[PDB]
């Protein structure tokens, strides 16, 4: 090979045949949450158990 | 016997010999010169003599 080569550079790959080292160190994490609620409660009462003579009509 | 190479990483000379260094302005004692200390090994092709 007659190609020029720098002395002080970091010897990065530059041509087709050059080799490079890859450190994967891949780490991905995704999360998703959702919630919903709805509560309705009702309860009504009414009773005499004793009615006046004048109110017995109703 | 240090090999002297060009920018192409090719050995173009071989250097070996004795260093000569100078013996308030003190001389540089970490740098010396060797006269005729390197012998060439390769010859660079040239176009000289070709063309007009
Ligand atoms: C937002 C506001 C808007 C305004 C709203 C207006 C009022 C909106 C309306 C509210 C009133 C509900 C109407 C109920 C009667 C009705 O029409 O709808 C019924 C179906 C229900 C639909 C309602 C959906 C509304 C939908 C919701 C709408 C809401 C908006 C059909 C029906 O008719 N079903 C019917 C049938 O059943 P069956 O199907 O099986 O056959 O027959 C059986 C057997 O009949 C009984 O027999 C008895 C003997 O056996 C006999 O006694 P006896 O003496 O003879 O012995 C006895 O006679 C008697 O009461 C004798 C005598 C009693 C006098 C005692 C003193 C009481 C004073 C009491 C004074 C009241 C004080 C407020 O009378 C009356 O003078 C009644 C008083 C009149 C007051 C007038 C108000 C002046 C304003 C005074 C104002 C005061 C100012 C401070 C006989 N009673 C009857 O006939 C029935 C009827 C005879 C009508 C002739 C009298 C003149 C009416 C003249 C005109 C009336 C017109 C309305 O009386 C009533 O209640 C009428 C009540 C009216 C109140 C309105 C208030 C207006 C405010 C005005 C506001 C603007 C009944 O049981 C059954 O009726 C029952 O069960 C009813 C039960 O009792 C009573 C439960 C009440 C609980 C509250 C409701 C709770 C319900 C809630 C859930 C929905």
């Amino acid at each position: 090979n007659y190609g020029y080569q720098p002395l002080f550079e970091d010897r990065r790959p530059r041509n087709i045949g050059d080799t490079l080292t890859i450190v994967l160190q891949e780490n991905v994490s995704a999360s998703k949450s959702s919630s919903a609620n709805a509560s309705r409660d009702g309860k009504t009462s009414f009773g005499f158990d004793t009615v006046p003579r004048y109110l017995q009509g109703l | 016997m240090t090999p002297l190479k060009g920018v192409d990483s090719q050995v173009y000379a071989l250097a070996q010999g004795n260093i000569l260094v100078g013996g308030v302005q003190v001389n540089q004692l970490n740098g010396g010169r060797i006269t005729n200390g390197a012998i060439i090994e390769r010859e660079l092709p040239t176009q000289f003599g070709a063309g007009n």
